[PDB]
């Protein structure tokens, strides 16, 4: 039903004639994202599984919604580049996005954890030939040596973590049977056990420590600004987290607290660098880090109206970065640097444009009940009855949260462009197109955000 | 006399017996079998359900 379409989509690419590609690529692709909504949303009280265990139904996951949204945008804004180079290079790093979508389809579905790792390192793989080919600037191996380097250092011990739990308790396989798991005794000898479950989505979702290699990522771009969207993926690509802190290790929470404070303190640093900043891509690279620090917190909690706020933020992240790394891009493909003060002009050049940056910006804020407002305001209500500590130190990154979006703003909204001569048109259909398929999704998530947030809503 | 014979060619091992004494069959030097034989069932398995790996 979802496996198998989207197999079919690298004999169409191939077989298709020279001419055409895009076209067949972007059209049969936003079918199957349609199919995908119209079977997966009908769960019970505990959302039963969907077949045998190869790929498995959704218990909390809307995730994989935008997962297929993503689908055929992560090919609209690149189609600015890949064009001037050969018609075998353009079908090659298209079947790259296909294999990207067919992974992580596959992490999202599948009840596993065992299985669930062989696709969680998986979609590595891919990324790491998208990011090392492309890069219109230097230093892209200094980038792409740290994609795995920094992800595969942390998630190698997955393998000595998961295998012993299987070889002393039952089974992991279905999560469904994993009720078998006794709580830990907490020891010295059972510390290791919890540190490598845990540093493998430690480095997935960015914290204070271990942070950098997501800027790298970023600022040095793959290509365009399309595959920044599946690097957006792999941020929520590590929601393992949701799974394994509820059934694995549930009376493990003390060892928990070192690593709260931690991101606690991702929250006030890592948003003051994102302030002073010279790069455009790099101002959305450090807030995308605060955002997803956000998330971390609400796992650790384990309080049931955390995982709420955490299921929200997923999906809320998920469209609002990747809609402002569009608008970064299409000032990319005009001025051809990623820099913040050369690269002023809104409204008096672009005036269509500048109406998505105020609707791409406002929405990192606190704003009329879209998503992050059920995704932000959740954790910060779920964090009181943590401790009382905790809103003096949230309530200073709710100014900061302003200081991303409103200095991304005032910083191209002047009218002067002098040096700059170039960006005659202001914006292609397909371009305006990007900038409403990520913000209209979201604005009809207003009426009904029960598929937005739902573990046992 | 009678005591003359002559071998001609070969003894070609001869087999005789007739004082057998005690008969003698088994001694040799071991006391013990030593566990015995290994136990071993025999019934011819049928298909087996479900592999022992992740992946099935």
């Amino acid at each position: 039903k979802y496996i198998i379409p989207t197999i079919m989509l690298m004999p169409l690419t191939w077989l298709s004639k020279n001419n055409m590609i895009w076209v067949n690529s972007t059209a049969h692709s936003l079918l199957i994202s349609f199919t995908s909504l119209l079977l997966m949303n009908q769960f019970g009280d505990n959302s039963l599984n969907f077949s045998l265990l190869f790929f498995s139904d959704s218990l909390s996951t809307p995730l994989l919604i935008l997962t297929m949204w993503l689908l055929p945008l992560m090919l609209m804004a690149s189609q600015h580049h890949l064009s001037k180079e050969n018609l075998t290079r353009k079908k090659l790093f298209i079947t790259m996005l296909i294999s990207l979508q067919l992974f992580l389809i596959m992490t999202f579905t599948a009840m596993e954890l065992i299985l669930f790792y062989i696709l969680f390192e998986a979609t590595l793989v891919p990324t790491l030939i998208i990011i090392t080919r492309w890069g219109n600037q230097t230093e892209r191996l200094n980038a792409g040596l740290y994609f795995l380097f920094y992800t595969l250092a942390g998630s190698l011990p997955l393998l000595v973590a998961l295998i012993y739990i299987q070889n002393t308790v039952g089974s992991l396989n279905f999560l469904m049977l994993q009720y078998w798991v006794q709580p830990v005794h907490n020891s010295w000898s059972n510390v290791f056990m919890w540190l490598a479950c845990m540093m493998a989505f430690m480095v997935k979702m960015p914290l204070y420590g271990l942070h950098l290699w997501l800027p790298k990522a970023h600022v040095e771009a793959p290509i365009a600004g399309s595959m920044v969207l599946a690097a957006v993926l792999l941020k929520l690509g590590g929601y393992g987290m949701l799974r394994i802190t509820l059934i694995l290790n549930p009376m493990t929470d003390f060892m928990a607290y070192p690593f709260i404070m931690l991101s606690l303190w991702g929250m006030i640093m890592t948003s003051s660098i994102c302030l002073r900043q010279t790069d455009l891509k790099s101002l959305i690279a450090y807030s995308s880090v605060s955002h997803m620090a956000l998330v971390i917190v609400a796992i650790l909690i384990q309080t049931p109206w955390s995982y709420m706020g955490a299921t929200a933020l997923m999906i809320a992240h998920g469209l609002t970065s990747s809609m402002l790394f569009c608008l970064a891009n299409s000032n990319y493909e005009r001025i051809h640097s990623r820099t913040m003060i050369l690269a002023r002009g809104l409204q008096t050049l672009l005036p269509l444009m500048a109406t998505w940056w105020l609707l791409a910006s406002l929405t990192n804020l606190a704003l009329p009940p879209t998503i992050n407002l059920i995704g932000e305001l959740f954790v910060v209500m779920s964090t009181f009855s943590w401790s009382n500590i905790t809103i003096i130190l949230m309530g200073v990154n709710m100014v900061i949260t302003a200081l991303y979006s409103l200095y991304m703003l005032i910083m191209t909204q002047r009218g002067k462009y002098t040096y700059h001569i170039n960006n005659i048109s202001p914006s292609f259909t397909r371009e305006n197109a990007l900038m409403s398929l990520h913000i209209l999704p979201l604005l009809l998530l207003t009426l009904n955000p029960k598929i937005i947030l739902g573990p046992l809503y | 006399k009678x005591x003359x014979x002559x071998x001609x060619x070969x003894x070609x091992x001869x087999x005789x017996x007739x004082x057998x004494x005690x008969x003698x069959x088994x001694x040799x030097x071991x006391x013990x079998x030593x566990x015995x034989x290994x136990x071993x069932x025999x019934x011819x398995x049928x298909x087996x359900x479900x592999x022992x790996x992740x992946x099935x």
